[PDB]
């Protein structure tokens, strides 16, 4: 997952 | 240990649900697009980093966008709209796009790393957002006879969700678009209303309240  | 609650923005919808969205659960929301399935989805997001006295976990979020679903420009003006900054708000949002059922499935077993890191700190992972859960398994397992090849792939995703949830202490919510088995803890249908609002039902919930929730898509993400 990526910081949004 | 006991269930946590994360506010929809609804009260309607809050008082519906018994008090919010629970913790140890899988809550299903389905209905067709625009329904307010996805806009619930970016509310509890944001909804989940406040205080308890605000309704949330003092949390962070993981979404799993299945459809091109995600707009991280919703989930600032939801920010901005209830007087948080918006910058910090999306850094507690982690994301991730799914590109089939196969690197979904792996997906869930990556957002198991994060949250075993990040519980026992100030910001735990509280919410597990999976937008349209079926969409690659129904594009996928298609034609003759795969329906039981498809549900016992979805039967072992939703059991590791399941675990996620119980295991950690966090909610998890799927979406889903419109005989089949079901395995969510909660089933609840959405629909377009009249003047402009939504309507929420719980399906196969006799153990909740008798009624419909009203509620409106707004600035705000989610409100009466
Ligand atoms: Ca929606």
């Amino acid at each position: 997952f990526h910081t949004a | 240990a006991t269930i946590g609650r994360i506010s929809t923005g609804s009260k309607s919808l809050d008082k519906l649900l018994g008090g919010g969205i629970e913790t140890q659960a899988i809550t299903e929301v389905f209905g067709e697009f625009g329904s307010g399935k996805t806009q619930l989805a970016h509310t509890l997001a944001v909804m989940v980093q406040l205080p308890p006295e605000e309704g949330g976990l003092n949390g962070s979020a993981m979404y799993i966008d299945t459809e091109n679903t995600f707009r991280p420009e919703r989930l600032r003006e939801i920010a901005q709209n209830r007087g948080l900054d918006p910058d910090e708000v999306l850094d507690n949002v982690a994301y991730a796009r799914a590109f089939n059922s196969n690197h979904q499935m792996l997906l869930v077993q990556q957002a198991e790393d994060m949250i075993k890191e990040l519980l026992n700190t100030d910001r735990p992972v509280k919410l597990l957002i999976v937008d349209s859960l079926t969409s690659h398994f129904r594009s996928e397992y298609i034609g003759r006879g795969a329906l039981a090849e498809r549900q016992q792939k979805l039967a072992k995703h939703l059991a590791d969700l399941h675990r996620l949830a119980n295991l950690y202490d966090i909610a998890v919510f799927v979406t889903n678009q419109v005989i089949l088995a079901h395995s969510a803890t909660l089933r609840v249908y959405l629909r377009k209303g009249k003047g402009g609002k939504r309507i929420a039902r719980l399906i196969d919930a006799p153990h909740l309240p008798e009624g419909e929730a009203v509620f409106s898509i707004t600035e705000k993400g989610i409100e009466d």
